[PDB]
Parts: C-alpha cells; structure tokens; sequence
C-alpha cells in the first residue's frame, strides 16, 4: 500500500486478505524462519504484487531516499562535464605546427585520382 | 555431368501453358545467381589483394574495392515475381 | 508440444503459401503495418513474462515473441529474412517442445503442481536436469550455434533491410528474451532445495532419450544452417516483388 | 594426506559408447566417401539418389 | 569440511567429492583419447591452413586491377571522390 | 511362428483367481506369501507371444490372454515398486528401446546422412561452374594456358566482362 | 604440428574432457590434467609469438561454410594476427597460472571437476573470441564468455547472492549483445561481408554518417562488456565468485574482450571522428568514477575490480587518441599487473582462520606473511607506475599522450587522466598499510595461525612476478618501439600524434606524475601512522561524501531503482492492466458479459402473461406495424431509418 502500485489494485481484491507489503530483505536475518533463505515462514500471506517483495526481487538500497540519491548522481554528471567544459576555455595552446607530408600531401597514396585529390590528401 | 537447360524469357510465351512460365521462373532465377557470383568472385579477388598488398592496399586496388561498391546494390535476389507480374512500356 | 511446435509454423508457412505470391502488390501498401504488429508483440509480450506466477504459462509467451520474430522476416520482401524465418519455424520447433517438456512434461509428473514459488534448489537432487534446465534456456535466448541465433539474426537483418529503424527498435528482442528466461532458470536453478519438496527421482532414460534428440537437432543446425538450403533455395526466391 | 577414495567406476560407459561409436561412425562414412573423388568420381551414396529428370 | 552426501544420485560430472578406485587406470584411457584427438585433428586440419601474404603473385593483383578498371571504365562510373 | 500353451493359459488364470488385488499383495511393509508371487512376476516376464499365433486364433483365446497378461504386469510392477523380485541389476529393458533405438535413430540417422550429401547439389556450386563455362565459351584461349593459369585467367575475364545475361530476358523494357 | 588447431583444440580438450569423463577420472585426475593442456597450449603461443617475430604473416585456417545467401558469405576462419598473437599469450598466460592457483586454493572444494571444467571453457572461448577472422566468430566467443560468466560467478548455487550477481553480470552483458547484433545487421548490408579482410578493404569509401551507426553499436557493445560507466555494476557484483574466478574475468579476459572490438575495428576507428571523441570522454570519466569509488570502499576484492575498470579508462583514453600501441600494449602488460593482484589478494584471505574480506580487519601481517606482501608490492609499485617496473612503460606514456595530440580540447584529458594516478596511488597504499603495516585488528587465533600456502599458491605467484617486472621492458620495443610495423593498425596520418608524443613534452609535464605519484604514495602511509585523525574525522559533511564513494557513486542505486524496479512496474502494468485486464475485455470475458445481457433481454421478451395466446397475438400486430411504417420512412430518406434500427436493437437487446 506503500507504493502508488500497490494502492491501484485495492478495488480488484474482492476476498483476498489485502496484507501490508514488506520486503523480505529488510527483515532481520536471525529470527529463525521455516525458509532462511527467503525469510519467510510456512503459511504466511503473500502480498498483491509479491514478486517485487521477495529475495528474488530487486536490490532495494536503504542507506539513501532514492530522491536524494537521484540528485547526487546527476550531481557528480553535472559537475564532471560542467567542470571539463569549463575548462576548454583556459587551455593553452601548443608549441609546433601539425607537421606535413610530401607528395602534394600523400593523396595518392591513400586512395585518390587527380580529380579526386580533394578528399584524400593531408598537409602538403 | 553439368546439365545446362535454355533460357526462357518472360516476353512473348503465352501465360497459358505451364511448361514454359515454370521454365522462365527457372531460367530467370537460374541466371540470376550466375549474376550473383561475379559479385562473389570480386569479393574473393578484393580480400587477396588486401592481404597481398598491406599498407598500400589504398592505391593498388582502389579500383576492385569501387568495383566491389559497385556491383553491391545491383547484384542479388531480386524475384521473378517483379518481372513477371509487371510489363514495362505498356 | 504438437501445439507449440507444429500448429503455430503452419501460419508461417500460410504466410509463405497463401498470402505472398498472389498478394504482391497488396502488401507493399501494408508491410508498414505488419511491422507495427510484430514490433509491438516483441515489446509487449516479452515484457509481460516477467510477471508470471505459473510455469508453463512463461514458455507460451517465449513462443509468442519468437513467433512475432519470424513474421518480421517473412514479410521482408528481401532474400535473407525468408530463410532467417524458415530455420526460426525449424528450431523453434525442436527447442520448445523440448521446454514444455521441461515444465510440465517432468516437473509436473513429479509434483504435480505448476507454481513457480515452491521450485528452487533443483541442482541439489538432479544436477542433470539442472544442465538441462540451463544449455536448452541458453538455446532459447538465442546464443549462437543453436540454430535460434541463425534465424534470429537472419530474420532481425531481414527487418532491417525493409525498414532499418523498425530493425533497430526490434534487435533489443535480444535482450528482453534473454531477461525472462534467464531469471526463470536462475530461480529454479539455484538456491537451497526447497522446503515443500521431497526428493523425487533423477530424470530418467525416456525424458534424456527425447531432451538429446531435441538438443542435437538444434546444434546440427546451429552449426550447419546449410544442411537445408538445398532445398529452400528457390523459395528465397520464390516470394520476392522488388522488380 | 589420503584424498579419501570414492568406489571404483568403469570406464567405458554406455553413453561413452553409444555417442563415440556414432560420431566415429559418421567420420568413418564421411571419410569413406570424400575417398571416391578419383576411385569412381561421385560420392556413394550418390549412386542412391534417383530423382526423376526436370523435363 | 567432509559433510555426508548422499550416494544415490549419479551426476556426469562427479558428483560432491569424485575420487573412484581406479582413476590411475582411466587416467590411460583418457589421455590415449586425448593425444589420440590431438594429433588426428592436428594432422587433419593441416591442408587447410595456408600463409596469409605471399599466396598470390603480384602481376595477378595488378591485373586484376587492370580488369577492375576495364570493367570500371566500361560502366561510366566516376571515382568515388569526383565531384 | 512362435509357441503359445493353451492349458498352461487357463491354469495361469485358475492360479490368478486365488491370489489377492494388486493393492494388497505387496502392502505388507517374507516367503510365505511373497515367495509364489516372486514366480508369478516371472510369468509377466517369460516372453510366450507367438507371431503368427496372434494371427491364426479367434478372440476367445485372445480376451483370456490379454486379462491374465494385464494381471500379471500388476503383479510385476507392484512388487518392482514396493521391493524376479527381490535382485538389483541395470539396466532391466524397457518396453519402448527396440523401436527407437533401431528404427527412429537410425533413420534419424540416414536423414542427416542425405541432408549431407544431398547438399553437394547446390546453386552456388553449379552457378560457380556455369559461370566457369561461361567464360570458357567464349574465350576458348585460356584454355591454352597451364593448369594452373587458368585460374586467374578466368577471374581476369569475370572481373573484367559482364556475362551475367540477364538484361537479354528483360527485352521489353528496351 | 599445426601450431593453430594445437592453440584451438587443446583447451576444447581440456572442456570436454572434464565433463564426459568427470565421474569416471575424479577431481585428482582432473586438476592435473585440465592444467597441463592450458601449459602445452602457452608454450606452443610462446613459440608461434616467437616466430612471429620473424617474419610478419600469419596463419589462417579455413574450415565449413557456416552460411551463404545472396551477397553474404561466412565461414569458420581462425587467423593469429600480431593483434591477436597479443592477446594470446595474455589470456594463455594468465590462465595457465589460474589453473595451477585453483589446484591449492581449491583443495577442499567439493565440486572441482566442474569448475576446472569451467576455467578451462573459459579459456576457449576466449581462445576463439581472439583468433577469429570474421566479425562472426567475434560474435560466437563473445557470447559464449557471457554464457561462461553465468555458469562462473554462480559455482556456488546455494548462495543466494551469486545467483542474483550472475543474473545481474549477464543480463548487463546482454544490453551490449544486442547492439552488437545492431551493428553486426549494419555491416552485413553495408558491406554485406563480415569477414575483416573486405570490411577493412573498403572502409575508407563509406561516408562518415554510417560508420557512426556502426561504431555507436560497437561501442555500446564494448561498453556494456568492458565495463565504463553507462553500466558498470556487473564487475563488483562479480565478487560473489570466487578469486580464481576473479583473476581471469577481470585480471585480463573479459575486461580485455571488449577492447579487443575496439582494437578489431581500428580500420573502421579511423574514418570517424565523432565516435573517437565519445570515447574519449567515457574512457576519461570511468577512470576518475573508479578511482573515486576505490578509495572509499573497504573490500578487498572491490579494490582490485575497481583498479580494473579505472585502467580500461585509461585503455579507452588511449582509443580515441588514435594511439592504438598504447592501449594494446597497456591491455598486456595490466593482465600481468591484475592476475598478481587478484591472486595475492586471494592468498591473504585464504590465509585466516575466518577468510575475511574487509581491510578493517587485517591489521599487521607483515611479519606473519613477507611472501604475499614482496608478491604485492610488486604489483602495487608496477600499479602505480614506478619508474623501474613494466608500470612506467604501460601507463604514464598514455598520461603522455594527451598532452601531444593535436586537438587543443585533449589537454583536459590529461588532468583528467592524471588525477585518476594519483587517487591510483592513494588507495594501493590504503591496501598495503591497512592489511600489513597497521596495528593487529583481528583477535588473536588469526595471528598464531597466519602462514603461507604449499606450492600451487607460491609459483604462479612467482612467475607472474617476474612477469610483471620484466616483460614490459623486454616488449616495449615491439609495441612502442619507433618505426615499428609490427600490427597492422593503419591511422590516418592526419591523425597520428606519437612523434608529436615522445619529443614536445617538456621536463615539468614528465616529470609531474613520476614525481606526484611517489610523493603521494609516502604522503599516505605518513598520514596513516602518524597522524590518522585526519582520515577519521566524524564531520557530519565528509561522511555524506564518504558515503557516496562508498555505495559505487550512488548508481547501483540509480539503476535499481528507476530502471529495474520502474521496469518491473510496468511490466506489471502490461500483464495485468493490457494482456488480462483489457484485451480480455475486447475477448472472452467482455463478450460473456456482453452477451449474458443481451441474451437475458431477448430471453425476457415475453417472460410475464401466461395467457400466451393474447402474449403472442399483440406481438404479431407490431411487426406487421412496425415494419409497415419503417418501410415508409426509408423510401422517403435512408439514412433516417438506421438510428430507429439501432434504437430498435437497443430496446430488443437490452
Ligand atoms: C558427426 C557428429 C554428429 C553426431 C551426433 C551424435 C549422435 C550420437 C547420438 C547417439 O549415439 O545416441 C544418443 C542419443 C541420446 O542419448 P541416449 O543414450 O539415448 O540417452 C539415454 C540415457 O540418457 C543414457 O544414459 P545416461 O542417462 O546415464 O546419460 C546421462 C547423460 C547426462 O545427463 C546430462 O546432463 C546431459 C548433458 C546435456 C547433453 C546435451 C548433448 C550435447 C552434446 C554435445 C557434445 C559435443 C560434441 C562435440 C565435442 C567433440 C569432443 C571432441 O549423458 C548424456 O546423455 C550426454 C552425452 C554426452 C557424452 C559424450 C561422450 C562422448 C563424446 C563424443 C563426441 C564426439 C563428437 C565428434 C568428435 C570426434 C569427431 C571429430 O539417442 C539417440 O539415438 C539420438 C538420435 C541420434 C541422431 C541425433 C540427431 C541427428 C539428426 C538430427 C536431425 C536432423 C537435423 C534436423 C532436420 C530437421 C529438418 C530440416
Ligand atoms: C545513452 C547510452 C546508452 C548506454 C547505456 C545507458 C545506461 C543503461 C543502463 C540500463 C541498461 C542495463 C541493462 C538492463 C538490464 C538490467 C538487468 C539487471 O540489472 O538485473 C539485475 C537484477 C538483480 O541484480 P541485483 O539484485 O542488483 O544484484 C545484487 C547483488 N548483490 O535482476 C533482476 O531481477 C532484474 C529483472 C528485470 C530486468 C530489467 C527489466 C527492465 C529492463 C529495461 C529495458 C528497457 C526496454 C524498454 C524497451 C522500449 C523500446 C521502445
Ligand atoms: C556448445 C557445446 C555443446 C553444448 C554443451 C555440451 C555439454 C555436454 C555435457 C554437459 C555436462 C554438464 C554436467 O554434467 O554438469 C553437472 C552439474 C553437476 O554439479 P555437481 O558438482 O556434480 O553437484 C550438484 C549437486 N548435486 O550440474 C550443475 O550444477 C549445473 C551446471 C551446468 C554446467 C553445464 C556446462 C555446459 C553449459 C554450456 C552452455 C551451452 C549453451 C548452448
Ligand atoms: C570441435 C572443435 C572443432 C573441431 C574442428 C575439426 C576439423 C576437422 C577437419 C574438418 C574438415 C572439413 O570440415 O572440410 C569441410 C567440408 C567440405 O568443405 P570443403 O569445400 O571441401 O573445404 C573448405 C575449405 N575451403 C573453403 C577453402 C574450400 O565440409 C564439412 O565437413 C561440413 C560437414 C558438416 C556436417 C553437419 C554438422 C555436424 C555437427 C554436429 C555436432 C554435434
Ligand atoms: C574526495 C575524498 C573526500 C572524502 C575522503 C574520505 O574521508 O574517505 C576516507 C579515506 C581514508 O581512509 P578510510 O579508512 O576509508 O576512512 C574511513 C573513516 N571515515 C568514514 C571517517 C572517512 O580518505 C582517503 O583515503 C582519501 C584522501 C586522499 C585523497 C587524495 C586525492
């Protein structure tokens, strides 16, 4: 019921139960249940939608909101490419001359026909 | 023994007997992978000249790998169905 | 498996047969809506797998988006996509039935029940059928030697050549068949064995002697694509109108 | 120090015969008949394909 | 570790801790295999290797790309970089 | 032509009447009562059929036959299930192996077998070969050449005409 | 004496083998056997390198055709190229050394037939990802790595979390297979080949508007499977397997297979300008994302994995630079750092009683283990570009190279690339003080059991040692060298910027990493045992901080939650609210509705009136009316009849 998903599957459930939904990671490990491995005891009621609830079910971080968590990696993408953008302006320039290549600038060599010597061909 | 029956084309053979449509759909089709392995024959000169060649493969076969370009849009299968549903020129 | 494997390449073959030859200028108008058809079958009903509680029910919608794949090839006008949807219709034939006999050919003579939630740790107690579980999934996904791959490849290409961003948008299949089925075997795969299930016997000489043939005769054609074209090579012509 | 040996296994299994007889079967075959490019100049299971002529 | 297993299921790959009576005497078996595959592919797959520069002479090239030409100039075909 | 026993077939039944249900004689969890059953699970086992005695007999005998074998496979099953009876050796023959070890694998065999070499008569090998042709016609002179010059003397001809002949079946469109 | 099906089918051997004789050979038979095939296979790719080195063609071989069509051909070819001959004695080497270090690691594992069967298939598909001479080939190994790393990282089934890491690894390898598949349907229409020897013939012709749509596809493949940033959360959530396993996934091989694509396709590279400078600026943030994340995550094993995807950065870097010896020459020589470092990691963790992970509890075991810790250091000071190791030569000469290019933007990227060494000294020294030279942290039983291990942990540490110090010296001069025509890579001259490289860089630009990189390096170990309240502040602002470098700079969080779970949403959205709640509604149970009503209404048409003669006998009056002026209102005007027709099916109906 805490998820907007949860609340939009209340008028379907005529003589389901209707259970609070609680992941089956965020429960303590120690209470000794039927199944250790998917923290849940033998007849105990599912949830509507259990499957994003189960261990099989996603991650689920809890140490941030996810709000929160979504400012600060858009925070660190900001302030990357802000900050390399920023700094194309205050390069220096370089000390030599792209260097050349003979044969009217090899135009011959990769590729080319004298009337097509304006696509291929660097520096001459 | 390397069988090489006639050639039949769609123009002028009376689409009321089966024996020569058939042999058109055949002959047309037939032909057109013999079209098809000129492009495969350049394609296996094209890959011997790049190995032979090296780093100067640039200019010594600029003119199979544009032979090579060429031959690409125009030589596959294309359908009897194309020529023998249509008539140009009417 | 005489229904997934057999009645459902009679429309790719009554698309071939019926529809192509006689209906060539018909369907040059509209191939652009058999695209938004296909298309949205590969979107919507390989998405729609990932919620499914029963077992059976998630390699129906596999066949389904394979199936939405062919169609896509079929209906190319190009050379490439007939005989891509040709070795579709021929390996999906062997890979499926091969999984319904996975799911309710043994699983559901065993424990007669076809929910997922009770299925987990079957590698403790049956290792091969766990192997089984996993190279026939793996060929359903479309890795390749399998002769699922060749016919996706070939039938993706194919529906690139006709309209390349409708191609483009259809190659993420993919991945959203890899996503389904490879959360369904790594759940029945892994984990502790179950709580509800007693050990049942190890898959037996009956259900290998069917699983090989159905796993050897997708490798023969993973490896050799070519052990047919003897036969298909006038009907990849046989059905083009692009004059 | 002893790795604790598990009871004695043959080696020659059915399977282990059944698929090697097999695939050095259908070797052999292939062998046998890529060797007929100048005793006869077709393949032998050629001389079993009677189709009817195209006309 | 050394927990207990149950010995009825037969695997293909051993099991938990595969270590039979006589895997000295199997250990020939599969190494007469091996050497035996080794070497027949290693002897089989030698016709089929040739070496990648050198296979061709070079007045084949330079013919080629004469007939190339030939066959470019027969078309009316500009060169790719004519404008 | 195999052998059959009338009388031995109806003592059988005669033997079959006394002896209890398939779900009693072995639900008791030794030979007083499990050691004639042990021979009787044989019977199941010791193959008398006939060939041509199914053909040259009338149903009465038939309908007697198929109720004493569709007791004693009980009989056998049963005992297989909950304990010859009491033997363990592999692999007991099942019932399905004759005719899919020898006539659906090897025909699934000889198929793979012409699908092989039924693929040395491809289009692309007669088109390579027709092509071949095609330039020796007309150019008879690269005949003259060595054996092995021939074959960059027909690639130089490939490479350099045409000879594809298909714009010579398209006469309307010029 | 093939010297290629020897290179092929001896780890195909050394597959199969383990699996059809598993039961019958047992794991003592197996260890011995799976290892000294992967040792004939080296020592026949140290030979064939060797001649190689001769003259420079190579071998292929031609096996059956896999599939021709009309304008498509694609065959079986296997070709050792230099490209791939360097690739080939990294993963041959690196795994050869692998199988001997799981004989002793894994001496009381249960299940090592399967996994030396595992590691040895591992190998092969490398084995045939490198050496294939078609794109298609590069399609077959790729793959099968993928399908490798399910069956790897999830050796332990029962655990939960290697099964959710694999599904994880594989499903995020999947997302660059499909755009792989993109740009295999692109090339094979464009070119309509995918053999390399037609592709790299004709590239220089096709314009620069398709050779972005086909390096986007292959870009985002190689992304996806070497690991930058877009997604990057499969290589520490591959941690769940074992160190092994760790040092081939990660030390060279499927690292290395996704710069292999980039390597490949360095003939296409050249003609497109647009995807070199996106590569660029990928490879140069995942350098910085990694060294951020590396330094604030106390897990051993997450260390290394994020050492390793902040030098595929530096990989990348060299990329799009169009400098492809130094990122081939840096993909070999880092194969020889990260295997050492992997599996020194893995010595000291299996060295305690507990095999505990977190560097906060190690404390001081360098009187206990000098074995690990000389092996260690070797690979720290080669990690950090020392200036006698194979380190200098691999990796600062790529911090070099920004500053020589020719486009004015790449002096950014040489700060850029440059922060990334120094936070890569800082944490390789939180690795050597906080698990040798710091206080004990353990109780006490770990430091009267600490030792060393017998001789299958000693000896690959030992080679890969003497690797890691001498073969980037001994190699340098093929590599780098000068006018070396040792690869085939052909760059533009145009954009060709090494001679520009080696000599414009002044002293200061030289010096400053050498220089900055071993300052730093004593400045944290200083800071650490002198001081130490400097790195243990509680300031309620530096922990937010700490805790985002911690949680892998939050997006493992971004991607689960907005992306995964958002996706399983509306996948919920579609199975409930489309496939069963309304294309039922236009199918089987709409229509039961539907024609419930309809059927109860014409059902109920005469339901009352028992006296059934009067009930019937007005009835036939209407429709004897009714149809008489419905006749006379339609010949008057049609369309006036079809709303009373509707009406009347409306009030017969319902
Ligand atoms: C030439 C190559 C091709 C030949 C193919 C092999 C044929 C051999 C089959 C055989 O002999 O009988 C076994 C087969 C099933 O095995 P079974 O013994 O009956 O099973 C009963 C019990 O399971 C058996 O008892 P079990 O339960 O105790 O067994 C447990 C089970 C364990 O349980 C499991 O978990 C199984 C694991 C998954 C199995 C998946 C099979 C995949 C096999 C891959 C093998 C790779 C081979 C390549 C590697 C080569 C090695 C160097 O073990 C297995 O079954 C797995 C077997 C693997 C053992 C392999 C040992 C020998 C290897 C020899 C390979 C040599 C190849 C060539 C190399 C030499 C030449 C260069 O039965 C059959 O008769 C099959 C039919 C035979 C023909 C097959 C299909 C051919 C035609 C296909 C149709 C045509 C194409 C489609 C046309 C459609 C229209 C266009
Ligand atoms: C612009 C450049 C583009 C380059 C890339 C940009 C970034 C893209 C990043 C997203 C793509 C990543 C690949 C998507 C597959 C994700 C698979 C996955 O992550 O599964 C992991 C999850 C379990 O993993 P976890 O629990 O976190 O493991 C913890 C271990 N301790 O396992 C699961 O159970 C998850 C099962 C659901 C899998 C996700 C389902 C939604 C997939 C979204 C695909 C979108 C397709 C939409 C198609 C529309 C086309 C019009
Ligand atoms: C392409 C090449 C041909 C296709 C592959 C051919 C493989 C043929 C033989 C497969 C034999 C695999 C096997 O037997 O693995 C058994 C393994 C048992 O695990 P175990 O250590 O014994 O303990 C279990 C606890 N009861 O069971 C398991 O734990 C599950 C792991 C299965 C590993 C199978 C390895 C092959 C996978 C290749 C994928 C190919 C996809 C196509
Ligand atoms: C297992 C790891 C790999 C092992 C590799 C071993 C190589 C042995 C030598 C091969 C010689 C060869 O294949 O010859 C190739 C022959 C004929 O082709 P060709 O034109 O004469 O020569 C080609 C050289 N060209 C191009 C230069 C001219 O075609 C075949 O055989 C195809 C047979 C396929 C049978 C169907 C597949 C069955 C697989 C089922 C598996 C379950
Ligand atoms: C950007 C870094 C800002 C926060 C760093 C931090 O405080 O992270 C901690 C580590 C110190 O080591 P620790 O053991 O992880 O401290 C854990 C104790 N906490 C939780 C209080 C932090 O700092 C470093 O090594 C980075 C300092 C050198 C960076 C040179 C570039």
């Amino acid at each position: 019921i805490r998820a907007s998903f949860d609340k939009a599957e209340e008028p379907m459930l005529g003589d389901y139960p209707d259970i609070d939904p609680f992941p089956a990671q965020l429960k303590n490990p120690y209470k000794k249940y039927d199944d250790q491995q998917d923290r849940r005891n033998l007849e105990e009621p599912l949830s509507v939608n259990d499957d994003l609830y189960d261990m099989w079910s996603p991650d689920r971080f809890t140490h941030f909101k996810n709000q929160d968590a979504l400012k600060y990696f858009i925070g660190f993408l900001t302030i990357f490419f802000g900050a390399s953008y920023v700094a194309t302006y205050f390069v220096p320039e370089k000390a030599a001359i792209p260097r050349e290549f003979p044969y009217e600038g090899l135009w011959k060599e990769s590729g080319g026909t004298e009337k097509s010597k304006a696509f291929f061909g660097q520096r001459s | 023994e390397h069988q090489r029956p006639e050639l039949v084309s769609f123009d002028d053979i009376n689409y009321n007997d089966h024996k020569k449509v058939r042999e058109a759909q055949e002959s047309y089709t037939r032909e057109q992978f013999i079209r098809l392995e000129a492009l495969k024959t350049v394609r296996k000169a094209l890959e011997k000249c790049y190995e032979e060649s090296g780093p100067n493969h640039f200019e010594d076969c600029k003119n199979l790998a544009e032979q090579y370009l060429d031959m690409l849009p125009t030589h596959r299968l294309q359908g009897y169905l194309g020529y023998q549903r249509n008539d140009p020129s009417k | 498996m005489i229904l997934a494997g057999l009645i459902l390449k009679l429309a790719l073959y009554a698309i071939l047969r019926l529809l192509l030859p006689l209906l060539c200028e018909a369907q040059i108008l509209y191939t652009p809506m058999i695209y938004i058809i296909s298309l949205l079958t590969i979107i919507l009903t390989s998405l729609a797998t990932l919620r499914q509680i029963d077992l059976k029910v998630i390699i129906a919608y596999s066949s389904i988006s394979h199936m939405g794949i062919a169609i896509l090839g079929v209906c190319s006008n190009t050379s490439l996509g007939i005989y891509g949807s040709i070795v579709l219709g021929v390996a999906h034939g062997f890979v499926s039935p091969a999984l319904f006999l996975i799911v309710g050919g043994i699983l559901y003579d065993r424990y007669h029940i076809r929910i997922v939630n009770y299925y987990k740790g079957l590698t403790t107690y049956m290792p091969q059928l766990a192997t089984y579980i996993i190279i026939l999934s793996f060929a359903n996904i479309g890795t390749p030697l399998t002769g699922n791959f060749t016919g996706e490849f070939l039938s993706l290409q194919g529906g690139f050549i006709r309209n390349p961003i409708i191609g483009g948008i259809s190659c993420i299949s993919v991945l959203l068949a890899a996503i389904y089925q490879l959360k369904l075997t790594n759940k029945l795969t892994g984990g502790i064995s179950s709580i509800y299930m007693h050990r049942t016997n190890d898959v037996t000489i009956r259900e290998k002697f069917i699983m090989n043939i159905l796993i050897i005769s997708t490798l023969i054609i993973g490896i050799c694509p070519q052990i047919m074209y003897n036969l298909l090579y006038w009907t990849v012509n046989n059905y083009i109108y692009i004059i | 120090h002893g790795p604790e040996l598990t009871p004695a296994v043959p080696f020659f299994q059915p399977y282990v015969l059944k698929w090697a007889g097999v695939s050095l079967g259908l070797v052999a075959f292939y062998q046998f008949n890529s060797s007929y490019e100048a005793k006869n100049g077709h393949t032998w299971v050629e001389t079993f394909f009677h189709p009817k002529s195209r006309e | 570790g050394r927990y207990p297993f149950p010995k009825d299921v037969i695997s293909m790959t051993g099991g938990w801790w595969a270590n039979p009576s006589n895997w000295k005497l199997n250990g020939l078996f599969a190494t007469g295999i091996a050497v035996g595959l080794a070497l027949w592919v290693s002897t089989a797959t030698l016709p089929y290797t040739r070496r990648r520069e050198g296979i061709t002479s070079e007045s084949d090239i330079s013919k080629w790309n004469a007939a190339a030409g030939v066959w470019r100039e027969r078309h009316g075909k500009i060169s790719t970089g004519e404008a | 032509l195999r052998a059959y026993n009338e009388e031995k077939e109806l003592a059988l039944k005669q033997r079959l009447s006394q002896l209890p249900p398939p779900g009693k004689a072995f639900v008791t969890a030794k030979e007083a009562e499990l050691a004639e059953l042990a021979e009787i699970a044989a019977l199941y086992k010791t193959d008398r059929v006939g060939i041509l005695d199914i053909l040259l007999l009338g149903n009465k005998h038939a309908r007697l036959y198929r109720d004493n074998t569709a007791l004693l496979k009980d009989y056998y099953y049963n005992g297989r299930r909950i304990l010859w009876e009491i033997k363990r050796e592999g692999a007991e023959k099942e019932d399905w192996v004759n005719q899919m070890y020898f006539l659906y694998a090897p025909s699934l065999i000889l198929l793979l077998i012409v699908m092989v070499y039924k693929s040395r008569e491809d289009i692309t090998f007669w088109a390579k070969k027709e092509l071949d042709q095609r330039v020796l016609d007309k150019h008879p002179e690269i005949n003259d050449a060595p054996e092995n010059e021939r074959d960059a003397l027909i690639v130089e001809r490939i490479i350099a005409g045409d000879y594809d002949k298909l714009a010579s079946l398209q006469k309307k469109a010029t | 004496y093939n010297a290629i099906s020897l290179i092929i089918i001896l780890p195909c051997i050394s597959w199969l083998f383990p699996l059809f004789f598993g039961r019958q050979l047992g794991y003592v038979f197996v260890t011995r056997m799976t290892s000294t095939l992967i040792i004939i296979t080296t020592l026949i790719t140290y030979y064939y390198f060797y001649q190689l080195l001769g003259n420079n063609n190579p071998i292929n071989l031609e096996l059956f055709n896999y599939l021709n069509i009309d304008y498509l051909d694609i065959n079986y070819n296997f070709e050792i190229d230099a490209l791939t001959i360097t690739m080939l004695l990294a993963i041959t080497t690196i795994s050869s050394m692998v199988h001997i270090y799981s004989i002793g690691y894994m001496e009381t594992d249960p299940h090592q037939v399967r996994f030396f069967s595992l590691l040895s298939m591992f190998t092969f598909w490398m084995i045939i990802l490198v050496t294939g001479s078609n794109y298609f080939v590069l399609f077959v190994g790729w793959e099968f790595i993928g399908v490798t790393s399910y069956l790897l990282i999830s050796f332990w089934v029962t655990r939960l979390q290697a099964m959710k890491s694999a599904l994880s690894a594989v499903l995020m390898n999947r997302f660059g297979d499909a755009f792989f598949v993109l740009g295999l349907c692109v090339i094979a229409y464009v070119f309509g080949t995918l053999n390399y020897s037609t592709i790299f013939a004709t590239a220089y012709l096709i314009n620069t508007d398709l050779l972005v749509l086909i390096m986007l596809a292959l870009f985002i493949a190689a992304m996806a499977k070497s690991a930058q940033f877009g997604l990057h959360n499969w290589l520490t959530l591959a941690m769940e397997g074992p160190t092994p396993v760790s040092s081939l996934l990660h030390a060279a091989t499927l690292v290395t297979a996704g710069i292999y694509l980039l390597l490949r396709s360095a003939n296409i590279l050249e003609y497109t300008p647009t995807v070199l400078f996106i590569i660029l600026w990928i490879g140069a943030l995942t350098t910085l994302s990694a060294g951020l994340i590396a330094i604030c995550s106390n897990d051993l094993k997450r260390i290394i994995a994020l050492s390793t995807m902040s030098q595929l950065g530096m990989m990348t870097i060299a990329i799009g630079l169009s400098a492809y010896n130094l990122a081939l020459f840096h993909l070999l020589g880092h194969a020889f750092f990260k295997a050492l470092l992997f599996m020194s990691a893995g010595s000291i963790i299996h060295s305690i009683l507990n095999e505990s992970q977190d560097i906060r509890t190690y404390g001081g075991l360098l009187s206990y283990l000098p074995y690990t810790y000389i092996c260690i250091t070797i690979a720290s000071l080669s990690l950090m570009a020392m200036p006698g190791l194979t380190g200098y030569y691999t990796k600062d000469i790529i911090i070099e190279s920004t500053y020589g290019s020719y486009s004015i933007s790449n002096y950014v990227v040489y700060w850029i690339a440059y922060l990334s060494a120094v936070l890569t000294c800082v944490y390789s020294m939180k690795i050597l003080y906080l698990t040798f030279y710091s206080n004990p942290n353990n109780n006490t039983i770990t430091y009267y059991n600490a030792h060393e291990s017998n001789i299958y942990i000693t000896l690959p540490m030992f080679i890969l040692a003497i690797f890691a110090m001498f073969a980037g010296w001994i190699l340098k001069d093929i590599y780098l060298g000068v006018g070396t025509d040792f690869v085939g890579t052909h760059i533009l001259p145009n954009n060709f910027s090494y001679f520009d490289t080696e000599f414009s860089i002044t002293q200061f630009y030289k010096l400053l990493p050498l220089i900055s990189a071993i300052l730093v390096s004593i400045l944290i170990v200083v800071l650490n045992e002198f001081f130490a309240i400097v790195f243990n502040l509680n300031n309620k602002y530096i922990n937010t901080v700490y805790s985002i470098f911690n949680q892998k700079l939050v997006s493992d969080q971004i991607l689960n939650h907005f992306i995964i779970f958002k996706g399983l949403v509306t996948s919920g959205n579609i199975a409930h609210h489309v496939d069963k709640g309304s294309l039922y509604r236009l199918g089987p149970v709409g229509i039961n509705r539907l024609l419930n009503k309809a059927s109860y209404n014409v059902i109920n048409l005469s339901s009352n009136t028992r006296s059934s003669l009067s009930m019937n006998s007005m009835l036939i009056l209407i429709t004897i009316v009714s149809l008489l002026l419905l006749v006379l209102v339609m010949n008057v005007n049609f369309i006036i009849v079809i709303p009373v027709l509707i009406s009347i099916l409306y009030i017969l109906f319902s």
